[PDB]
């Protein structure tokens, strides 16, 4: 299926995931496309963040639903 | 005016987020009937709003149990934000922060296909700052205004190009704004945003046909140094007085961990905002 991952500049990305996909492998295609490390990815989907080791089944995020990518600007 | 916060192991990211949090009657409202985590913070924020506190005990129980972070290290406060939003979930009644869109996607390349109607919950509005004078304002429209979107056509069978629309469908009593300050570098690295972004006092979320709804500033979140090190510190409205203890008071603070200081709106304004905090007018 297709999610939609909203990117850093605010351009709107598609990728190709199933259900089953984990984080990581999300976060994977994300570099794919715009270059950024996993571990420097904050991902968020209806206002969580979503936690590496989990599926995008466990948040229920379905065809077509869109992602939030943040960086982490540490303090 | 109000009590510092003392920082045990880089937890300016935490005590700047509970010095806004604090400015947020509304918010401070919602938590003490959502509660008639919840209390191990309503009782931080109600001290904060009316010395030098301590709020290691929230890191301790969300270490335990939200957050796996150790005890001592930096740590981003919009992050910190998303874990208390999260947790208190954990719609409507649950998300005192939360925004709604409804969304319209519209394929360009067949105009018999129908739209297609969506939804999108945020606690925080995660702006872009575009290449540079920088205004909040048009961060905001750009984030709600039209964008193009690829996706799979059922009538083309394939991918095509996709306009999507956005409108507002719910407001909250209370408004996180996120100025994103790390972009992506055209060498592939990570990049602190340092220029100013000019907002004011008063924001105003735009609705249906002309409808709108006016927020009021009450804390600035701002983040110094860069993604190596840095430090938070918050500008937010002291609290009102006793005789008048629903208005909102219009002299500002700034707050570095312990140190509390009156600071002047030109003070606050002129600021490098992080995350800024609204209440519904």
């Amino acid at each position: 299926m297709q999610i939609f991952v909203k990117t850093l500049t605010g351009k709107t990305i598609t990728l190709e995931v199933e259900p089953s996909d984990t984080i990581e492998n999300v976060k994977a295609k994300i570099q794919d496309k715009e270059g950024i490390p996993p571990d420097q990815q904050r991902l968020i989907f209806a206002g969580k963040q979503l936690e590496d080791g989990r599926t995008l089944s466990d948040y229920n995020i379905q065809k077509e639903s869109t992602l939030h990518l943040v960086l982490r600007l540490r303090g | 005016l109000v009590p510092g916060l003392v920082n045990l192991g880089n937890t300016c990211f935490m005590n700047s987020l509970l010095q806004g949090l604090s400015a947020c009657p509304a918010f401070i409202r919602w938590l003490e009937e959502f509660t008639s985590l919840s209390l191990t913070l309503l009782h931080l924020l109600k001290a904060l709003s009316c010395e030098v506190l301590d709020a290691s005990c929230l890191l301790d129980v969300l270490r335990m149990y939200r957050w796996q972070i150790s005890s001592f290290e930096e740590q981003d406060a919009h992050e910190l934000f998303h874990v208390i939003t999260s947790s208190l979930e954990d719609w409507k009644s649950q998300h005192p922060f939360g925004v709604e869109f409804e969304t319209t996607m519209k394929c360009t390349e067949s105009e018999e296909e129908e739209v297609t109607k969506g939804k999108e919950n945020q606690d925080s509005l995660s702006l872009s700052i575009p290449a540079a004078p920088l205004t909040l304002d048009h961060c905001l429209h750009h984030f709600i205004s039209q964008e193009e979107i690829t996706k799979q056509s059922p009538t083309l069978q394939r991918n095509a190009l996709y306009i999507k629309s956005s409108k507002i469908s719910r407001l909250p009593q209370c408004l996180c704004i996120h100025l994103q300050r790390l972009s992506w570098s055209s060498h592939g690295t990570p990049l602190k945003r340092h220029e100013h972004v000019q907002f004011n006092e008063d924001l105003r979320l735009p609705l249906a046909g002309g409808r709108g709804q006016a927020y009021r500033l009450m804390a600035v979140v701002v983040h110094h140094g860069d993604m190596h090190s840095g430090h938070f510190v918050t500008y937010r409205r002291s609290p009102p007085s006793a005789r008048n203890p629903l208005s909102t008071s219009n002299q500002w603070l700034w707050v570095s961990d312990d140190t509390v200081r009156k600071a002047s709106l030109q003070e606050v304004l002129s600021s490098s905002a992080y995350l800024l905090f609204y209440e519904r007018v």
